């Protein structure tokens, strides 16, 4: 097929080139809509919907099953967000902050933000809790690195708050995910792994401050812990990364 | 701040050996072993490996198909293993000569050889992709590994077996050299004029540079909401948190639109899988449609003169 | 006879869309096809005609 | 138009600069005092490539190319016509590249989560600083940067290519083909098992995190996890962009023969030199 | 205080801080420049003790002769070759 | 009463008259302009 | 005869658009075979018949 | 006139420090652009 | 006319925002088209006009 | 009474004649440089 | 004839922005057209006209 | 009395009624420049 | 006839967005198409028409 | 009132004032600069 052309100096290669063209302009159409199942219909800044809602419309709902008899998930789910959220716009006109009406990492708003998640622990492939402690899982051991437990914890000022005194693990996939802290404020708290820096002396948290580990966002129990009290604590110390910067040394 | 990329602490419990969804138990092996140095990056398990019959197929005709490569070089080298060892990347197993076409009566040491291998490469390939459906479906999972490998498959068989069918010789198929293939990459662009100037060949870059780019973008952004339980995306698939909306509102709030934690994975799949599938359809019109894509650049608009 | 029934079944909105993007790809590549011909390319035959139009 | 969980993310704080001056959206564009300066670095590089456009005599965006001064220029500010157009473009593209990054920084800070983004995308605009800026002075003249041009930077690819002979005997290229290649693989990997485990065989509940560890396991014998695969990703690209620009950093610097010759240390070690 | 001025001394003390804010601006907008114009310099000077034959390259850009803006149509950079 | 759709019989009637008018005008002026084209310049 | 009940098994949606789809493929495949081939090429075939139309 | 209300929608604090940035950057614009034309440059 | 309800739609802070972003680029953009043009380009004019300047 | 800005109809009165009042001086700038720069070296 | 109705479908604030961008895109082209060719650049057109101005 | 976006329906005439306003003039002033420039330079 | 009800079915906002951006689109491909023909490229055909114009 | 800043009228005709004499002798400066420079190598 060389230098036979159709159309007068159109190829094979010039139909090929072409094809292409249509089908990635089909593909991208076929990847945008496949991924607004999540936020949409967009809204305005009071909750109502919003004037605007793109050139993409929405695609057709879907349905997931989910193991373990936690039923079946369909989206786009066409509702609204399922919690309230203390804010308060700044200006009348769109596109400006909204600002706290209270207690930023209290009300749980900007960088503290939690999304409501089921209020049930997520599950391993056998339908046991997937993260649990290590006075549950009990074949679970220190393999390398340093053992946080008995360590003293710090807060973002340089003072420390109290000591770990148990892991959290993730039994499917073998990792340590919290640290329980034991405070001498006079109760317990869990900080994420992936906020924590273990060192030979202590482990250092510098997102949060001192008074903010009087207020951590508290699980219903120490044996297992829901995606929503996962969601809380997580959030908590995201948050204190905006919320409590101002404590830090200088 | 902790930058999750090593682990602080490792933990191990009792080994996983694997869910049973109807994979057939007896030939998964049983022994693990639990390596710390990769936990500091990864997993520390090295798990238990399954072999079935596609495998151990697949293995034999590779393994036959690498010895028969490595026989060749010993032979070559005149029996030395001083040249053998000297030249084990300068080295290679070549297609017979243009003058055999396509036929099967080429010397043993001229083309013989090579398509002996070939075909037992042929044989391990296919029997590896019949592995990656059947472990997927034997799981119940979808396809889409299996898919993918085919569009990778597809750029390979265009390389060695389409396109030199349609070009009527064996001799424009790839040796089995590590430096010689670099050679024949660099005389196939030579010999087609130059191979920039051929539009599949530059939309597989866009594809490559694309795929590269993007799980950059997607790693980094898994790795920045990991203080929330961001790289469990299951899970955040079908219970949405604030990783996943903190994820999308970065990108939305950075490019002016976002994915979900579902279907990112579409645009990585789709880039990598373009990649091959683009580029085999750039190799196959070289040579049978288009001779110099240089002169079809400049008739085409897009070289200047 | 009774081919409506089909707007029961398929998504007249889907439909649409796709008949009037198919309908204009063919149209766009039909008019290439004539202008990419010599002997059909109306800008040049027109020129041609009218002596440099 | 908000997404529906949006708003209570829309909040003060956050930036590097100016406080309150520009914390606001445009749209969905989050502003702020480096989008200011990423917006005219942008416009002002389009549309001086815009001009450089109109003084040449194609239209065709793939004909379209800005070229950097001669070599007699040195690394002199050269007139305008004679590369000087190139020369602003470049300014203009580090300074929106880098406005990009920092932008992105203002909006991690309000989103309070790591800053990995921007660090790779530094890695991104490393490897084009190498090409346009470094590379150059080491050698002594802007004119050895690639001209801008959708089909005419490929020319740059080409000659410089083939400056070195077969560029492919670079071994910081061969480096960074296998973790562009490795990447592209793993992306192909990671998404094909995420969609598998949540796309199951038709009427199966979806599969758990447990299933892609048993795939990949009964596949090569190796699980390298959630949290692993995407370091793992991350790290790939990371070293592809630096290594990349370590090879052609390298060519013109230190290396000036073909780089086929490079690995005559190994073929001409004393034991093998003459056989 | 819930302004950064309140009292604001009306003509001093607004002076100072609006000279500070200023001079802050200006002064890490000149650490950042001549620190970038520094890095470029010395790259440059080290570029001097490269071996000779890193002013060999050939200009590695192709002139099209329909990208030529120096003034003539003859495709290269017209007044040097 | 299967409706993939939502529509209603009788506005299925409804649409399909209207979708079949809006055909006929586009071939007839198809139609027309084929004539004019072959008149100017026959291709068969 | 009795074809009616393979409309029970294949969906009436997928294979209507997925023949539609594959016939239009195969008329234009068949048209351009015809156009590359220069006994069958209609159009200049009519500028030779017509001198030059 | 009443210019000095301008002072009333944007807060004068930042204003300075951009200020003081934009003022820095439109100098390194002028000077590297009469360094670029060979009849203004002063270093040689 | 009564063109100041424009400030009933558009707020004046991203409005002043903008509008001095495209200011400053027309301004800088006019001035480096009239230096890249040889019949306007001050510098080597008044370098013409003097004996180098 | 129609607002997007939250602005009453006399706050935008006052502030639209203050922005008259800056653009026009910033045009009668312009138009003076554009007269100079006609008479130095016309361009219609 | 009573377009007004438009501003019942889409927002003002959305449509002046975008209006204004189309407008602004559309003068720089034509602009750049007519200066890219030597029959209307009229800084070269005055340079000849007045003996290089 | 409904509407996407919330105006009443006498909002959207003054509205639109502004708009006219700001685009004949926008097109008398084009209309001017197109004048003058196709008695300096015709070009049909 | 009765088309009027294409509104009942397509949301107005979405299509009247899509019509504007291919009539513009369309718009400057033709103009484009004519400028590139050296036969209806008005520019240089006034240029020829008035003697450089 | 319209008061984005949270300064009020007084403070803001203050803080304008002082702006003034500050942008008042920078441009002075810069004068100075522009007739040295002009005496050394002029441009018009
Ligand atoms: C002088 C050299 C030429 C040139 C000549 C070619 C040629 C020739 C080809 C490419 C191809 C490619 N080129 Mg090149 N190319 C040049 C310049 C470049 C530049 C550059 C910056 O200059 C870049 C970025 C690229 C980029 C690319 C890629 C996008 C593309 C390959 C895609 C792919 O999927 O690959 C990686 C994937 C594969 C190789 C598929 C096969 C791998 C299989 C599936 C492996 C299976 C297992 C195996 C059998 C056994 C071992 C396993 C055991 C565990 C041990 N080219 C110049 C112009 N290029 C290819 C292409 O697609 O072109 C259109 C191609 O054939
Ligand atoms: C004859 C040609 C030579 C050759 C000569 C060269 C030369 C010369 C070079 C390479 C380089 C590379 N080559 Mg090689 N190469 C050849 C053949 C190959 C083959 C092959 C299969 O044959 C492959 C796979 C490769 C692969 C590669 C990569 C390792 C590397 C390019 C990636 C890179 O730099 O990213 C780096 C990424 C960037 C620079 C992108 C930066 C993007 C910035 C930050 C953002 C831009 C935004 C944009 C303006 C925005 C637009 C706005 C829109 C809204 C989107 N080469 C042959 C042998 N190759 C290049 C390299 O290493 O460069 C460092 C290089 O210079
Ligand atoms: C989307 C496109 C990308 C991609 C996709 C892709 N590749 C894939 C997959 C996917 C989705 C798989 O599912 C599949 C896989 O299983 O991956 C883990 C595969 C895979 N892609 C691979 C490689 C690969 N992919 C490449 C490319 C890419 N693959 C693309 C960039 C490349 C490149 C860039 O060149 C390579 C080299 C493999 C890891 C794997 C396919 C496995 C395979 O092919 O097995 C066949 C087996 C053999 C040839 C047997 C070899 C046996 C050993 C030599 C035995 C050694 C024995 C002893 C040392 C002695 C030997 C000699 C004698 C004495 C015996
Ligand atoms: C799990 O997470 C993940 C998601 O989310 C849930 C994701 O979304 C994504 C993001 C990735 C995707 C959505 C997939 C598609 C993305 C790509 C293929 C990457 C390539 C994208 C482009 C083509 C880039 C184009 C976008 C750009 C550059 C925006 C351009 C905008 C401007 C130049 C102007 C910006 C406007 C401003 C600053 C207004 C300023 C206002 C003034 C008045 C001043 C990732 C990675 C992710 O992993
Ligand atoms: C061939 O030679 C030449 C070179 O090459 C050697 C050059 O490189 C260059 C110079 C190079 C460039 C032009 C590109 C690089 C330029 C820089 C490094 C400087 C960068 C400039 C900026 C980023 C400034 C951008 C400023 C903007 C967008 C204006 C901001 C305006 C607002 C935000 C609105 C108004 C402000 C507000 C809100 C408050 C109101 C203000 C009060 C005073 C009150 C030139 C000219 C040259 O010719
Ligand atoms: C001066 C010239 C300017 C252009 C020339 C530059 C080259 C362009 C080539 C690549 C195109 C990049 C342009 C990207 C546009 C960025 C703006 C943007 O995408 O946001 C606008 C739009 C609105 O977002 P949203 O409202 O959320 O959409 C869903 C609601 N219905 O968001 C969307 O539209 C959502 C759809 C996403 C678009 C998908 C992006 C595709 C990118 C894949 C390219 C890879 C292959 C490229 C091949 C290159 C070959 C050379
Ligand atoms: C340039 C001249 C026009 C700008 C001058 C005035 C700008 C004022 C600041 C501003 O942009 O306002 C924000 C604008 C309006 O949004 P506001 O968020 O409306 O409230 C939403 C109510 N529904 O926010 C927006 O919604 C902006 C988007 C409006 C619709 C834009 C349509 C597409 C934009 C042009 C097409 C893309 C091309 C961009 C540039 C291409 C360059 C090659
Ligand atoms: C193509 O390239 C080139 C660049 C050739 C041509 C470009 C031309 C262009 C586009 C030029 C753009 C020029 C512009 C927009 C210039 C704007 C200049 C401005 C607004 C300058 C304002 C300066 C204001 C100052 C310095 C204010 C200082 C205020 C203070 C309070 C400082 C405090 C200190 C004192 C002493 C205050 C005095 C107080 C008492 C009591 C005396
Ligand atoms: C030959 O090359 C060709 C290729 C050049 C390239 C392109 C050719 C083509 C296709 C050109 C097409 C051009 C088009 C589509 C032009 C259309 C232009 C339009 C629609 C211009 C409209 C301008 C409208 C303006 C300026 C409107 C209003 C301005 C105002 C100041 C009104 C103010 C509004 C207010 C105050 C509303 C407030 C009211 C209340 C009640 C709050
Ligand atoms: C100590 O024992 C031993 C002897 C181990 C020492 C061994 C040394 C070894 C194993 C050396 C091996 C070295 C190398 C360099 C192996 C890798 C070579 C490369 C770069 C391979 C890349 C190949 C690329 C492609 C596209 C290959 C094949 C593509 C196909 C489509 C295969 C099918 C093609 C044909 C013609 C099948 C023929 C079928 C029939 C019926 C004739
Ligand atoms: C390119 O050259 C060669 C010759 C290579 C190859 C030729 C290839 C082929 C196969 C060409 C023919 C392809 C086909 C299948 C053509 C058939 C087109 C059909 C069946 C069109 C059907 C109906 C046409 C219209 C215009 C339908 C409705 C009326 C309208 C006004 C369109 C917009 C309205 C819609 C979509 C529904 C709402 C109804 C109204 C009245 C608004
Ligand atoms: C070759 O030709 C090329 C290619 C150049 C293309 C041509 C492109 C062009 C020229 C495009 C268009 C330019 C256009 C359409 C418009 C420019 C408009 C201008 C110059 C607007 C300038 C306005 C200046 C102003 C408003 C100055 C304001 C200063 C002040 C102090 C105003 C203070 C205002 C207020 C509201 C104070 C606050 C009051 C209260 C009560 C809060
Ligand atoms: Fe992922």
């Amino acid at each position: 097929m060389v230098g036979v052309n159709f159309f007068g100096d159109f190829d094979l290669a010039s139909l090929a080139i072409w094809s292409f063209w249509l089908f990635f302009a089909l593909l991208v159409y076929y990847l945008q809509t496949e991924n607004m199942r999540e936020g949409y219909p967009l809204e305005n800044e009071d909750g109502g919907p919003a004037v605007n809602q793109g050139p993409f419309p929405l695609p057709s709902q879907k349905t997931f099953k989910l193991p373990h008899g936690r039923g079946e998930v369909t989206v786009p789910d066409y509702k609204k967000e399922a919690r309230d959220v203390a804010l308060a716009r700044t200006a009348v006109n769109d596109g400006f902050p909204h600002a706290p009406t209270g207690n930023p990492m209290l009300d749980g708003v900007g960088p503290a933000s939690w999304a409501p998640r089921r209020d049930i622990p997520e599950l391993d492939g056998h339908g046991h809790a997937k993260v649990v402690p290590m006075s549950v899982a009990s074949a679970f051991f220190v393999s390398a690195g340093r053992d946080p437990r008995g360590l003293p914890v710090i807060a973002n000022d340089m003072k420390t708050v109290g000591t770990v005194t148990e892991m959290w693990v993730d039994v499917a996939e073998h990792m340590v995910r919290y640290l329980e802290v034991d405070l001498a404020s006079g109760g317990k708290c869990l900080v994420p792994m992936t906020m924590a820096i273990i060192k030979k002396h202590a482990v250092v948290v510098q997102s949060i401050s001192s008074a903010a580990f009087a207020s951590v966002p508290q699980t219903k129990s120490m044996t297992e812990i829901s995606m929503l009290e996962e969601e809380k604590i997580c959030a908590y110390f995201a948050g204190g990364t905006m919320y409590c910067a101002d404590a830090k040394p200088k | 701040e902790y930058q999750n990329i090593f682990t602080q602490v490792q933990v191990a419990g009792k080994p996983e050996l694997g869910m049973v969804e109807g994979v057939n138990l007896e030939n998964r092996t049983t022994g693990t072993t639990n390596w710390p140095i990769l936990g500091w990056f990864g997993n520390a398990q090295l798990g238990p490996i399954y072999l079935g019959t596609l495998g151990t197929m697949s293995l034999i005709f590779g393994a036959f198909w690498f010895f028969l490569v490595g026989v060749s070089f010993i032979i070559q080298a005149d029996y030395s293993p001083a040249l053998f060892l000297r030249e084990l990347f300068r080295a290679g197993l070549f297609p017979p000569a243009p003058e055999y076409g396509l036929s099967l009566s080429a010397p043993l040491m001229e083309g013989g050889l090579w398509l002996i291998a070939s075909f037992f490469l042929m044989l391990s390939v296919l029997l590896w992709w019949a592995r990656t459906y059947k472990r997927a479906a034997d799981l119940g999972m979808g396809k889409h590994t299996a898919w993918a490998f085919a569009g990778a498959l597809w750029l390979m068989f265009v390389l060695s077996f389409f396109r030199p069918i349609l070009m009527g010789s064996w001799s424009e198929a790839v040796p089995y050299g590590i430096f010689p293939h670099l050679d024949w990459t660099n005389n196939f662009s030579l010999t087609h004029g130059n191979l920039f100037y051929n539009p599949f060949h530059g939309l597989s870059i866009a594809f490559l540079y694309g795929s590269t780019m993007l799980f950059a973008m997607h790693g980094a952004t898994i790795l920045a909401v990991s203080r929330l339980g961001g790289e469990r995306e299951l899970e955040q698939i079908v219970d949405r948190g604030t990783a996943a909306e903190r994820a999308a509102l970065f990108w939305r709030w950075t490019m002016g639109f976002n994915a979900t934690m579902e279907g990112i994975h579409r645009w990585g799949w789709w880039f990598a899988v373009l990649t091959p599938v683009t580029g085999g359809i750039g190799i196959l019109l070289s040579g049978t449609v288009v001779e110099d894509w240089s002169v079809w650049a400049q008739v085409h608009g897009y070289k200047a003169l | 006879s009774k081919f409506y029934k089909i707007w029961l079944i398929f998504d007249p909105r889907r439909v649409f869309v796709a008949q009037g993007v198919f309908l204009f790809l063919l149209a766009v590549m039909i008019h290439l096809m004539l202008l990419s011909n010599p002997g059909f390319n109306w800008l040049d035959i027109s020129g041609v005609k009218y002596e440099r139009v | 138009a908000l997404l529906s969980f949006e708003r209570k993310y829309r909040v003060p704080g956050g930036t590097l600069i100016g406080g309150n001056l520009f914390d606001f959206w445009v749209g969905p564009f989050y502003v702020g005092f480096f989008g200011v300066t990423s917006v005219f670095f942008a416009a002002l590089g389009t549309l001086m490539i815009l001009w450089g456009a109109s003084l040449g005599d194609t239209w065709n965006p793939l004909l379209i190319s800005i070229n950097p001064p001669p070599l007699e220029y040195g690394l002199g500010a050269a007139p305008l016509r004679e590369g000087g157009i190139w020369q602003v473009v470049t300014l203009c593209a580090i300074g929106a590249f880098v406005s990009w990054a920092m932008r992105e920084v203002e909006i991690c800070r309000k989103l309070g989560i790591g800053l990995h983004i921007p660090f790779a995308f530094s890695f991104a605009i490393f490897a084009y600083i190498t090409l346009v800026v470094i590379r150059p002075a080491l050698m002594g003249a802007w004119g050895h940067g690639f001209q801008y041009g959708v089909f005419t930077h490929l020319e740059w690819v080409n000659n410089v290519g083939y400056q070195y002979g077969n560029f492919h005997y670079n071994p910081l290229h061969m480096l960074g083909i296998s973790l562009f290649f490795t990447t592209t693989l793993a992306l192909g990997l990671h998404g094909a098992l995420i969609l598998s485990a949540a796309n199951p065989e038709t009427g199966k509940e979806m599969r758990t995190p447990d299933h892609e560890d048993t795939f990949f396991r009964d596949l090569v014998g190796y699980s390298v996890g959630t949290l692993g695969i995407h370091r793992l990703g991350l790290l790939l690209a990371l070293n592809a962009a630096f290594w990349s620009a370590m090879c052609i950093l390298a060519s013109g610097t230190v290396w000036f023969d073909q780089w086929v010759f490079w690995w005559d240390w190994w073929y001409n070690l004393p034991f093998w030199a003459d056989l | 205080a819930e302004k950064h001025y309140l009292d604001g001394a009306t003509k001093v003390g607004m002076a100072t801080m609006g000279a500070a804010a200023m001079g802050k601006g200006m002064g890490i907008t000149a650490v950042v420049f001549f620190g970038t114009v520094f890095f470029v310099v010395a790259l440059a000077f080290i570029g001097q003790f490269l071996p000779d034959r890193s002013r060999e390259a050939p200009y590695p850009n192709t002139i099209f002769q329909v990208n030529d803006i120096d003034g003539t149509v003859d495709g290269k950079y017209t007044r040097f070759a | 009463d299967l409706s993939f759709t939502g529509l209603t019989d009788q506005q299925a009637q409804e649409l399909h008259s209207v979708y079949l008018q809006g055909m006929w005008l586009f071939i007839s002026v198809a139609i027309v302009a084929h004539l004019a084209v072959f008149i100017w310049r026959p291709w068969l």
